[PDB]
């Protein structure tokens, strides 16, 4: 029997950002969480819905891990109930949540001298997002009724503005990435418990 | 689909691209700061111009959105630092005349060389040179060779550069809907919008001259204590009934009194309070006095510092491989660096600097939640107030002997805490007129209340008035002396050194009654205390987003600027120079002068 491919989604050599972050689809296979408390490396892991002792008497049907990397105060927008510049416009949880959240800082992988500028966020977006959804778009984000054809000038903004991640950052603003595992369970078998 | 929802989406693109310039436009004037050298010099200039140039590009955007029409105090308060336009509006011509001479007049002030063409031995530099021979020299004509000698060529080619510069900064002024560019100094001062805290501009000149008819009966009685302790130095020089000369104040202009506590104490016979024959004894380095001066902010309730604050500053001298300008600068880069640059040795002048410039950080660490035109103090003098009551709590007896620096059977008798006072009376009240006087002088040349022909005959005048200082020899109208200071040549604010001593004890007499102080209020400390760190605390957060007159009704009480906690901390020594002074000649005459023959 297999083990789940937790290496592929903790380990992995580049993350994602947020506006547009990564999605597993997670099953048939052994989940191993109990060594993901005894790590000691993860800043942040937060439960929500289920225990950490509970975590491996239950099996769950999908089990999706969702990657990107946020600044360090912004971890926090990442909880069922926040709001921000992440938790509107471009990672909301459902306010019913019942997953974990893992977070861990990087700034040694994600940050170069002069400034790491791949990782995006959603800064200005017409509405706000429903829970797990993912929207990538590059629209020129009409603040008032002129209207702009595409021309970013004045009040019509590029909605993608990116992190300014370099290594001699403060704490909260150091590169965290998160990984959402978001247990569910539905009408299919079931076969992932440890 | 109103102002006021496009004005809070125009500064949240604003707020997240100029924190990404001003921290490489930042870290780029660090590394020159840390390595002078001829690579290092252009990347503060080739993205200090990045910055530069970005805050012109905003500043034409955001006159889009008129003040008339929001409502959000918040958002009013980052768009009028915003839409001022500064020095863009000026012509071409004018705009490459001043900044052609703001990079001339800061340069003769910097590499104006004083030399004797006759003698070879009398050559010097400025630092440690010209500031040696005016501070401890116990000489008549070797300190005024270095005085008259020193604006013979500096107070002379920054004459005709200072004149220009005066109808040049008025024409920047009178575009930007103020009176004078003297009114443009008092606008950091000005608050409107809110009911019943409006403070006018012209209200600053009101509470700066009557804050000055209470501070008077102090520095009159200090005057004469120094002058009658001058006469013992140079009996044939100085009369008791007059004034002061000018090269006898402590250093090249007078601003500060330090280097005269050495001739004049109060009592020689005591043992004075020092902790550096305690620090070099005990092995103190570079770290400990920054570990001894965190866990001062600690007690108090302020939080510790950041692991990138212990890795990324400059503490020590970084050997002869590279050369750092290594002046005392608390450094906020922005994005949550908080850096430190200066040069420490063991001694109490940089135990008590220490104190001051990590007071700065943690008045920066406090705001860092604001937006970023909200990052700064509530004015310019409020700054270097919350920095300076740490400096004004390290040095009591009451915290060197808590952490065994001083000796534990110390006596602390009537006649120490006096030395201690003229010690701060010299540093702190005897620099109060000549803080004022010059920017009198600058507020009366901006006003156009004087005419050419007395451009230098009403500054001697002021200085035969205020601070009780004649000159030597009288100077005409091709000398420019007030040029000569720093802040006068790179065209700084002078006011906010006055407006910090009001503030750095309307804030220490906040910060000793919180604490539950009871005695005199030099001997107090704030340490060990956190009910009165956290009252700090609601005021360091506030950063610019509240009026100054409402922050300091967070500490104090009290919208006004007040003089009484500094009558109060000077009270033992004024009932001490009251005393002192039956037999002398309390007050001066401007009738005298050392020429008059």
């Amino acid at each position: 029997t297999n083990l789940c491919p937790f290496g592929e989604v903790f380990n992995a050599t580049r993350f994602a950002s947020v506006y547009a972050w990564n999605r597993k689809r997670i099953s048939n296979c052994v989940a191993d969480y109990s060594v993901l408390y005894n790590s000691a490396s993860f800043s942040t892991f937060k439960c929500y819905g289920v225990s950490p002792t509970k975590l491996n008497d239950l099996c769950f049907t999908n089990v999706y891990a969702d990657s990107f990397v946020i600044r360090g105060d912004e971890v926090r927008q990442i909880a069922p109930g926040q709001t921000g510049k992440i938790a509107d416009y471009n990672y909301k949880l459902p306010d019913d949540f019942t997953g974990c959240v893992i977070a861990w800082n990087s700034n040694n992988l994600d940050s170069k001298v002069g400034g790491n500028y791949n990782y995006r966020y959603r800064l200005f977006r017409k509405s706000n997002l429903k829970p797990f959804e993912r929207d990538i778009s590059t629209e020129i984000y009409q603040a008032g009724s002129k209207p702009c054809n595409g021309v970013e000038g004045f009040n019509c903004y590029f909605p993608l503005q990116s992190y300014g991640f370099q290594p001699t950052n403060g704490v909260g603003y150091q590169p965290y990435r998160v990984v959402v595992l978001s247990f569910e369970l539905l009408h299919a078998p079931a076969t992932v418990c440890g | 689909s109103t102002i006021e929802e496009q004005a809070k989406t125009f500064l949240d693109k604003f707020n997240h691209e100029a924190e990404d310039l001003f921290y490489q436009s930042s870290l780029a004037s660090w590394n020159y700061n840390t390595n002078i050298t001829e690579e290092n010099v252009q990347n503060m200039n080739n993205a200090g111009d990045k910055w530069s140039a970005f805050l012109k590009e905003q500043s034409t955007l955001a006159q889009m959105y008129p003040l008339q029409e929001i409502q959000n105090l918040t958002v009013k308060l980052q768009l009028q630092a915003l839409q001022q336009n500064g020095s863009s509006v000026l012509s071409e011509d004018k705009s490459k005349r001043l900044n052609t001479i703001l990079n001339t007049m800061s340069t003769i002030y910097s590499t104006g060389k004083v030399c004797n063409p006759d003698n070879p031995q009398e050559c010097l530099l400025l630092e440690p040179g010209l500031n040696e021979i005016m501070a401890n020299s116990l000489d008549y004509n070797e300190r005024l060779w270095a005085w008259e000698s020193w604006r013979s060529e500096v107070g002379k080619q920054l004459r005709p550069l200072y004149e220009e510069y005066v109808v040049l900064k008025n024409e920047m002024a009178r575009a930007n809907h103020y009176e004078d560019y003297g009114d443009y100094w008092r606008g950091d001062y000005e608050v409107n919008g809110v009911d019943g805290y409006d403070y006018s501009r012209g209200q600053l000149i009101e509470d700066v001259e009557h804050t000055f008819e209470e501070i008077k009966p102090l520095y009159e009685h200090l005057h004469a204590y120094v002058r009658a302790k001058l006469m013992n130095a140079y009996p044939s020089y100085i009369s008791p009934i007059g004034c002061l000369p000018a090269h006898l104040l402590g250093d090249m202009w007078g601003r500060f009194w330090t280097n005269l506590y050495s001739l004049t104490v109060p009592f020689g016979q005591k043992p004075n309070i020092d902790v550096t024959d305690a620090m070099v004894d005990q092995a103190w380095d570079a770290q400990r006095i920054f570990k001894e001066a965190e866990k001062f902010f600690v007690s108090v309730g302020l939080p510790n510092m950041t692991q990138g604050f212990w890795e990324n500053s400059m503490l020590t001298d970084p050997g002869n491989v590279q050369k750092a300008v290594c002046h005392p600068t608390a450094w906020d880069l922005g994005k949550g660096d908080f850096r430190i640059l200066m040069c420490t040795k063991v001694t109490m002048d940089d135990f008590l600097t220490a104190h001051h410039e990590m007071g700065h950080i943690q008045y920066d660490m406090a705001y860092a939640a604001q937006p970023f035109l909200l990052r700064n103090g509530a004015n310019e003098g409020f700054h270097e107030a919350v920095g300076e009551i740490m400096s004004l709590s390290a040095a009591t007896p009451k915290h060197l002997k808590s952490i065994g620096l001083l000796s534990p059977d110390f006596q602390e008798d009537n006649e120490t805490e006096i030395n201690f006072l003229l010690k701060q009376a010299l540093t702190i009240v005897g620099t109060l007129p000549f803080t004022y006087m010059l920017e009198k002088w600058r507020w009366m040349v901006f006003k156009g209340e004087i005419p050419k022909d007395q451009w230098m005959k009403k500054w001697w005048e002021m200085k035969r008035e205020i601070v009780g200082v004649v000159e030597p020899v009288p100077h005409d109208e091709t000398y420019c002396d007030p040029a000569s200071l720093f802040h006068v040549s790179n065209d700084y604010s002078f006011i906010r050194y006055y407006t910090r001593t009001l503030y750095q004890f309307q804030f220490q007499e906040a910060l000793c009654q919180a604490a539950k102080h009871e005695g005199p209020l030099h001997k107090c400390d704030i340490s060990n205390s956190t009910e009165a760190g956290q009252k700090l605390f609601n005021m360091l957060r506030l950063g610019k987003s509240e009026p100054w007159t409402l922050a300091l009704e967070n500490v104090v009480g009290a919208k006004n600027m007040n003089v009484r906690p500094l009558l109060n901390y000077f009270e033992p020594l004024f009932t001490w120079l009251k005393d002192q002074n039956k037999n002398s000649f309390v007050g001066w005459s401007t009738d005298w002068s050392p020429y008059a023959d």
